[PDB]
RNA sequence: AAUGGGUAAUUAUAGCGAGCUAGAAAGCGUUUCCG
RNA sequence: ACGGAAACGCUUUCUAGCUCGCUAUAAUUACCCAU
């Protein structure tokens, strides 16, 4: 009975990529209507065998053309008079977004990612990918644990000090474990039509273009509404998931503070709501206390892909325009044209029982 | 007198669950975590002592004052159905945990299955520098339905508790959904559902008639 | 051709004729092939090794045929790949995979080109 | 199948095996007595029958260790456990030397309906080791009686191995 | 090489030639090897340490070519482990490996480098 | 040559005491299955028989 | 500038590795033949 | 006409009781490359 549980009704205002560490690579997927279709190549391969073009088909994935549609795999559709669907059932429809807006370049995209599933095909936001946002809000939001944290001791500087939280078993002493005491379920799965497949989009102060980037990920569409159960034993753990509408916005009142000045305004949206950041989007200063990693943290990109002279580059996206109307008036969700969202932006509200 | 008493609940999830074991000879790349199986049907199933490791445990601070230590020091309401073996008379008391196995083989076929263990990809990202560390543990899937087989012990020390000995069996039937059924825990993993109880008298002739309707509120 | 004795030292034999950066000797010995293309080959093969373990050989041949589908795929653009293949014999040992014992042969002879790879870096 | 049988058919707690009534002690063998010395019941050890049925499909080694830690009931530490168990449709042959003294008289029959209560007891308890959490379910098949030894007839007996 | 008689002052002695933390002199003399990182070893090695027991080496060797595979990735990366193998002959030991009784006796030569880590730790 | 480092084995048994539930171990050495043990027995013919040995 | 592509990291980390009860317990230690 | 003859080291006995493979962990980071 020292359960006490919680509806956090999370509304993503934002495309939001979660998970499952794999992807569909190019020539995987054939843009035969203004819909994607991601067959099973093993079915599309097992069926094409049949139809005895086996040795075309390895002649088709190493030749490039200038061309980018006719390196896809809809062209080896054409070529070749395919008239079924009939593979591995699975599509999702699309905006004229995800590919550049001019037409001779649309459905030419490459490397989606994959979202999170289970075993039945539909999708889902698992507990353990909205309990790593939470974790980096009662981070960042604490007074105790903000601290001169990521001694390394040793070695490289990389190193944070994990225990720093206690959650070990911790012999002797009696066992605390504050996110023992935390426990965010899944959601329940909802359904394939709110997938966009939105790509990042890079932008920095200087160089004021926005420069495209060959990520794809298949992110939720915004103004979907998922719940969540979060219950809570202990007191301690009790008191610091009503609080998040206080800490949340703490956390990220300090994140306006910088990586969201010293930018224009317009390709920031406004709240509504608590706000969080969700996985697979705006990085490294979200998945991260921040206060302690701005001089550490640019030391891993000494490279080509070099972190800028600033804290970072901003995360973006092209998804359909939509609005909530729910102030007096159509609340406007953006303060640009041109279809920016910033990735993983979401809201929630947060209610016992 | 004596008789034997069958409690056949069907354990469905909705949160997958992850009872692990070591498959100690792991690949790269692959599952490092993984779930025990069947060793011949390699089907994932529940074992007895995950069930009675969290029947005891979460009633150990319901129907347990002056809290224990050890599980020697259960105040003898626990020890009379959990066994106690620091004890000259709750020695394997009363009931038996027999191992949830699957039931729904093809209830989750016809929905489309692949395997019947999904795979969770899941990355303890570093808050300092943002470094990754990925893992991949197994996980039942979600419509799967299991068989809990809890065996109930009569004897004639009995007497008037009998009764007394289920609303502790039908709060430890309460108290693990309000919990996990073993797992990683913490995030999802077995926020289960204790589905369709019945008891039935598999020995000695006893009536439970008034015993089934006191496991339905 | 790789048998259950000497999957591993062909596996080892093979990177080392990986052929390094033999250009820019600043942080010399570097392969042309990297390691996260690696691992993509590796996600291919370290995902039939564990469903090899629970399901037959017989309804599970349509990812098996897709290997050959993929490490032609993956070698046929980025040179370095192609560099693999042809060393490390992957082409060929794809040609012999008719049981499951081969299925965990060769998804298990992949593991040692990872292991390997990462030792020799 | 003593322990099981022995809360059945005592009629009073009995604190040693010798204190088990005339039905049990006569099956089962009492060295207090001496007349029931030289018990009617010879059991003998049960091996793998089906061993080349496990070959040939999904299973490889005949036992299967399982890992079991506990967990400390204040601080919440782990011990883990490494309990050998075998695999789950092993079939093991099962054999139930009964022995028809010439004082047996008309106990044939009854005997029967204690040694089959004593397979039908197996059958809801456990086998060895942990049996409450597991590992016990024992199901026997396949129940016949067959004279190994001549003169007589268990033709109106294997109905009562249905 | 490890005999019989040998097997277990090799790897005391191995385990003293293991370079511990000279730096961070408060709570000194800890190795750069961990003790769950070497139980990740061990429980490879011990479980053929049990199946060794019960089957033949025959219908066993492909897991013991695997050990090969695993202590060379699990020493490619994080290179406290490459510490171990190197001073610890263990990629030269499963060279050796060719009997059941060698089988018994690698795996019986990994419990004591457990044993003396923990004993001087 | 059918792998067996000593030709007795040693079985571990207890006692379970009733209504204390004790156990009370005890390990008895058996010689293993598979032995086979050579066995002479030697049946005498003198002329006090007469007819008797086929009973 | 357009065009065509993604690329590089980490692949589990740290802990426990069994603990405690019982360690044999009741009988029979010669009987019969014999002076 | 053997310090011999006849004599089962044997009867009864569960390797058993107690024990969560658990604890913490957003599949994520970086922004270019080819000509």
């Amino acid at each position: 009975n020292d359960y006490r549980t919680f509806k956090l009704s999370l509304l993503t205002l934002a495309p939001i990529h979660i998970g499952n560490g794999e992807k569909y690579t190019s020539r995987e997927f054939i843009y035969e209507n203004k819909k994607f279709y991601f067959p099973d190549m093993g079915k599309f391969y097992n069926k094409m065998v049949e139809k005895r073009l086996a040795e075309k088909f390895e002649a088709f994935l190493i030749q490039t053309r200038p061309n980018a549609r006719n390196n896809r795999l809809i062209s080896f559709l054409n070529d070749n008079r395919i008239a079924e669907r009939s593979f591995g059932g699975y599509s999702i429809s699309e905006t004229g977004l995800e590919s550049d807006k001019n037409p001779n370049s649309a459905g030419a995209i490459n490397e989606v990612n994959k979202f999170i599933r289970d075993a039945f095909g539909n999708p889902y936001i698992p507990g353990s990918s909205l309990k790593g946002a939470i974790r980096t809000i009662l981070m960042n939001t604490t007074p105790k644990w903000n601290n001169e944290n990521a001694v390394n001791d040793f070695g490289r500087f990389p190193k944070e000090n994990k225990n720093l939280i206690p959650w070990g078993p911790k012999k002797g002493k009696e066992y605390d474990d504050l996110f023992n005491a935390i426990r965010v379920s899944d959601s329940k799965p909802f359904d394939n039509k709110s997938l966009i497949l939105v790509q990042k989009w890079d932008y920095s102060a200087k160089t004021n273009k926005a420069k495209p980037l060959p990520l794809y990920r298949e992110s939720i569409s915004p103004l979907t509404k998922i719940e969540f159960e979060i219950t809570t034993t202990t007191d301690e753990a009790g008191r610091l998931i009503e609080e998040l509408g206080k800490r949340a916005q703490a956390f990220y009142k300090d994140y306006k503070a910088f990586f969201l000045s010293e930018f224009p305004d317009d390709k920031i949206q406004a709240n509504l709501q608590y706000p969080i950041y969700l996985g697979a989007g705006s990085g490294a200063w979200t998945k991260t206390l921040f206060k302690q990693a701005d001089g550490i943290l640019q030391r891993r990109y000494s490279r080509m892909k070099t972190k800028m002279v600033k804290k970072g580059v901003l995360k973006l996206t092209k998804a359909p325009l939509k609005t909530v109307k729910i102030p007096s008036g159509n609340h406007s969700l953006v303060k640009n044209h041109e279809s920016f969202y910033e990735m993983g932006k979401a809201n929630f509200m947060i209610k016992e029982i | 007198t004596f008789a034997k008493i069958k409690f056949s609940a069907q354990i469905r999830l909705e949160t997958g669950l992850h009872i692990g074991g070591s498959d100690a000879f792991a690949a790269i790349g692959a599952i490092n975590s993984p779930v025990i199986k069947d060793p011949i049907t390699n089907l994932p199933i529940i074992p007895g002592s995950s069930l009675k490791g969290k029947m005891r445990t979460l009633l150990a601070k319901v129907y347990n004052e002056k809290v224990a230590e050890k599980p020697s020091d259960d105040s003898d309401i626990l020890s009379r159905l959990f066994g106690n073996s620091k004890d000259k008379r709750f020695k394997m008391g009363r009931l038996i945990f027999r191992d949830a196995f699957l039931s729904n083989a093809d209830e989750l076929d016809s929905l489309g299955v692949r395997s019947y263990t999904e795979v969770k990809f899941e990355n303890t990202i570093d808050r300092i520098t943002a470094e990754a560390n990925p893992r991949q543990i197994e996980r039942a899937i979600r419509n799967s339905t299991f068989d809990f087989e809890l065996i109930y012990e009569i004897t004639d020390e009995n007497e008037n508790q009998v009764e007394e000995d289920f609303k502790v069996i039908r709060d430890g039937l309460k108290l693990l959904e309000l919990d996990y059924l073993g797992g990683s825990g913490s995030r999802g993993y077995g926020k289960v559902a204790f589905e369709n109880l019945k008891a039935t008298t598999v020995f000695g002739n006893y009536d439970v008639k008034t015993l089934n309707e006191l496991l339905t509120a | 051709i790789l048998t259950d004795e000497n999957y591993v030292d062909i596996a080892e034999k093979a990177i080392l004729k990986l052929e390094r950066n033999t250009r820019n000797r600043k942080n010399p010995d570097a392969f042309f092939l990297t390691t996260s293309k690696l691992r993509n080959l590796l996600s291919l093969t370290s995902t039939l090794f564990d469903e090899s373990k629970v399901k037959e050989y017989d309804a599970l041949l349509d990812r098996i045929a897709y290997l050959r589908v993929q490490f032609v795929y993956q070698a046929g653009r980025e040179i370095a790949v192609k560099d693999l293949i042809e060393k490390a014999q992957i082409l060929e040992a794809l040609k012999e995979i008719k049981d499951r014992e081969t299925l965990q042969r060769f998804c298990r002879y992949m593991e040692a080109l990872v292991a390997y790879f990462k030792f020799y870096g």
